[PDB]
């Protein structure tokens, strides 16, 4: 398989689609489009499916800049991918451009990374710069975390009694082995000491050398939420929920507050369980009490609920059916 | 006009002596001050000049502290984070009979729907009134249980960052001692939301994350990441698991120890599950965050305010100029407003001089200097602003004609009027 | 020709309020909601729907038969 | 409105040439106006706008 048929089954195993099947629903979408409003006016004959819709992939080049690729499904190396379509719709009969981004669920679980953020960013631009909606699917676990796993791996404890850990430890050091072929990478900050008469490196500030787990996604994170809060102003926006979004993936989705929402999915900034160890009972059994549909549906913040994916792709075409092509 | 400047009484120079705690602290502690705890009289100073801070909306959202006040006689916006617990006290409608009064217990260090309306209502306003904004954060993130979801706090998150982009005033956003920014917190007051205005700095005894150290250890250090570890540090385990792996021992003796590990395992829990956490916590440092490049600077307390005050100035200062160079060419960009008054000062003292920039006492004093003289050295900064102001209106003409050249006879007969004799001749003869 | 609408019921509503898990003394309720008047949730959401119209670039059609806004406690 | 406004290569909407009228208008109005408030610069603007014009244009420039 090595792609292709073995991200689907994972996808499904979390109820909802792969990424690279948005595509395929959007054409099969614009169909039932045409016949849905076939009742509601004298509608010219419809286009061929083959010609009904065009897209190319928006990938990121070395600089950070868009690159519009013609690719085979699957060859991609982060967590985001993003497409400008054409369409033919009953109002717009020849010519019709949106941006689509989307989050693939099974690379690093959903996850925002430094250049997911990017590419969320440039695909907006480009919307902004030609005026035309943009639309984003979430399926994300929220930003990226992440340890120094070399750091985690070769870490020794400094204990106030090595015949009894529960007397307590004083710190956490690298020893001169370890610690003379990590730290010329940047990873780690640590203080020369003398303990026993052994020279320790105690560990006071750990960096780590894999980008894309440190305070740089929050950078990240904050810089799109600025995109959305101003693409808002300038473009159409709207947001589709497929599996669950958690922290930034939610405001994102509030920042387009046009949210169609698939039944089973939850819109959480905290999970059940952290709520139930800081409360120090069971309180909370399942993430929908949190952020499922009879609290997002009841309180406003989602705008529609749906059954499926092919559903949620429909009413965002049924709303781009109502409003303009572009801004202009 | 631009904000007023006093000849404060309390002075610039002078450090803070009120120093935020790891225990629950009231933030006017840290803005205003408070009597000294052992004494009569005998003010301990805050952040701010004394007798300056001013609140509004006090018993609303109790878990966010909003108002006005001064820092060395200029006046700034003032934002700051309860850490206490606070009781909200909800009453009953009379028009309902079995209705009761109830009684909400409110944590701090968090948003809730109310304290994120609160601060998005205050940065509106004080954005409208003209100050800058001075923004204390320490924000764990906000609530997710089901009433607060329930009762909307998504949306006033977001509107802080509507509001937040749309800012014209510095907005100087400190991560104090003892305190920690996780996560949602960052994404709504971060310096990318509005970076021509905007800068983070954290203090040394501060923290940065995208979770807390525990929420991170729960998902990275499983039960199995934990006895890994126990498998190269502890001496009991290793020599039990070292032995227990040997062949040819016997069959009794791997049943042996192989219980003796389960109870090892289980038992050394909470000391591994503390290390995990403390692992975690190293890597929410400010020198991280320094090294990635997500705060301009880390800044001791002690000073703040002595930083803080010449930063602001010179800011103050550039707003004025760049304001005149966008008055002189519409159609700069900020980055080249930037870049042309760097060139301007070293073009003007030198390069030797050049190094004199990042320095915010020596180039306030220059900026005032070049901006407040008149009918003296002249201002060498105001005749380049007039040359590119006479500049852009030279290719607006040019622009404009360019672009429409049916009207261009009538434009040359017009400025034929106003010219001297020689002028007329040049005109002829080219 | 694509528009916004918004209009006023007239008949009486129950918003059930359910009940937070965490105190285990809270009771879920239920409000009666008058028609023909505004409440905070009713005036947030027109004006949430006038705004998103307005940046979708719709006109609006207003349909109003609003008796004022509640003024109980 | 829609006769005026949609139909080309027709009727020519007279409007169409009247939004042209006002548009050239402006044109002029913004140059006399931004030359007038700084005449530092007209000198300049004079030489640049006797280059594309043509022969005749250019001696009922220097007779006038
Ligand atoms: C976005 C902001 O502003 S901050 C908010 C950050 N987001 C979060 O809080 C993350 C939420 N944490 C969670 O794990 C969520 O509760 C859920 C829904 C993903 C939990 O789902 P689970 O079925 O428990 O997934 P699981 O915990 O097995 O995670 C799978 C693996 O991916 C990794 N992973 C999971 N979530 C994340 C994340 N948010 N970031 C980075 N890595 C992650 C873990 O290391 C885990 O390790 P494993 O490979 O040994 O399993």
């Amino acid at each position: 398989k090595d792609l292709l048929q073995s991200k689907r089954f994972q996808a499904q195993s979390l109820g909802t689609t792969y990424i690279y099947d948005i595509p395929e629903m959007f054409r099969q979408s614009l169909i039932k489009l045409w016949e849905s409003m076939s009742t509601q006016a004298f509608l010219p004959s419809p286009p061929l499916p083959s010609d009904m819709l065009t897209y190319t992939e928006l990938v990121l080049d070395d600089q950070g800049q868009l690159v519009h690729m013609n690719r085979l499904p699957g060859g991609n190396e982060i967590g985001m991918v993003a497409w400008k379509m054409t369409f033919k719709s009953p109002e717009y009969p020849e010519g019709r451009d949106i941006i689509v981004i989307g989050n693939d669920i099974t690379y690093r679980i959903g996850s925002f990374g430094p250049q997911e953020d990017l590419l969320f960013l440039r695909a907006s631009e480009l919307a902004r710069a030609e005026g035309i909606p943009r639309i984003y699917v979430s399926a994300n676990s929220g930003a990226r975390i992440g340890l120094a796993e070399e750091i985690r791996h070769m870490f020794h404890v400094a204990w106030v009694d090595p015949e009894d850990p529960y007397k307590g430890y004083r710190y956490l050091y690298l020893t001169p082995q370890d610690y003379k072929r990590v730290s010329a990478l940047n990873s780690v900050h640590c203080e020369h000491v003398e303990d026993e008469g052994e020279s320790r490196y105690k560990i006071t500030d750990i960096i780590g050398k894999e980008e894309g787990i440190g305070p740089e996604n929050l950078r990240g994170s904050g810089m799109i939420a600025g995109e959305s809060s101003l693409a808002y102003n300038e473009i159409i926006t709207i947001s589709l929920v497929t599996c669950r979004a958690i922290g930034i993936g939610a405001y994102l989705v509030r920042l387009g507050q046009r949210t169609i929402q698939v039944e089973n999915s939850h819109l959480i900034l905290t999970g059940a369980g952290a709520l139930n160890k800081v409360l120090g009972r069971e309180v909370y059994t399942s993430n929908n009490q949190l952020g499922g549909i009879q609290i997002m549906h009841n309180n406003g913040v989602t705008h529609c609920t749906v059954c499926d994916d092919f559903e949620g792709v429909f009413t965002v075409l049924h709303w781009l059916s109502y409003m303009p092509k572009s801004v202009h | 006009s631009s904000v007023p400047l006093l000849n404060s009484k309390d002075p610039i120079d002078r450090i803070i002596e009120f120093v935020p705690t790891k225990t629950p602290y009231d933030p006017r502690w840290m803005l205003a001050g408070r009597p000294h705890p052992t004494q009569k009289g005998q003010w301990l100073s805050g952040f701010f000049d004394y007798g300056s801070f001013s609140e509004i909306m006090q018993p609303w959202a109790q878990t966010v502290v909003v108002g006005r006040a001064r820092l060395g006689g200029i006046p700034v916006g003032v934002v700051a984070v309860e850490t206490r617990t606070v009781e909200l006290s909800i009453p009953a409608d009379p028009a309902n009979l079995d209705s009761e009064a109830k009684i909400i217990q409110q944590a701090g260090q968090v948003w809730f729907p109310d304290s994120a309306f609160k601060t998005y209502q205050a940065i509106k306003d004080f954005n409208r009134e003209g100050l800058p904004l001075m923004v204390f954060a320490n924000w764990r993130g906000f609530s997710g249980g089901m009433k607060d979801m329930y009762d909307q706090v998504l949306k006033f998150g977001a509107y802080i960052v509507d509001g937040l982009r749309e800012c014209c005033q510095p907005v100087l956003v400190y991560i104090p001692p003892q305190a920690e920014l996780r996560g949602g917190s960052w994404v709504v007051i971060d310096s990318s939301i509005n970076p021509r205005h905007m800068e983070m700095y954290a203090d040394r005894e501060s923290r940065g994350s995208v979770l807390e150290p525990e929420g991170t250890v729960e998902i990275k250090f499983r039960r199995k990441d934990l006895v890994k570890t126990m498998r190269r540090v502890d001496p009991v385990y290793i020599h039990l698991a070292e032995r227990l792996g040997t062949p040819e021992l016997s069959t009794a003796e791997r049943k042996e120890l192989e219980n003796k590990l389960k109870e090892r395992e289980e038992f050394l829990i909470p000391i591994y599950h503390q290390v995990a956490v403390q692992f975690a916590d190293l890597h929410d440092t400010p020198g991280r965050m320094q090294e990635k490049g997500v705060i301009s600077d880390i800044l001791d307390w002690k000073t703040s305010r002595t930083f803080f005050y010449w930063r602001l100035r010179r800011l103050l200062l550039e707003d004025l100029v760049k304001k005149k160079i966008h008055n002189a060419n519409p159609e700069l960009t900020d980055g080249q407003i930037q870049a042309m008054l760097r060139r301007w000062f070293v073009e003007v003292e030198g390069t030797v001089k050049a190094y004199v920039w990042d320095n915010n006492k020596d180039l306030a004093e220059w900026l005032e200097k070049q901006l407040t003289e008149e009918d003296g050295v002249h201002s060498v900064i105001e005749e380049n602003i007039k040359c590119i102001s006479r500049d852009y209106v030279l290719k607006q003409i040019r622009s404009l004609v360019q672009a429409n050249p049916e009207v261009a006879m009538d434009s040359i007969i017009h400025m034929t009027q106003h010219i001297s004799p020689t002028q007329r001749a040049e005109v002829i003869r080219i």
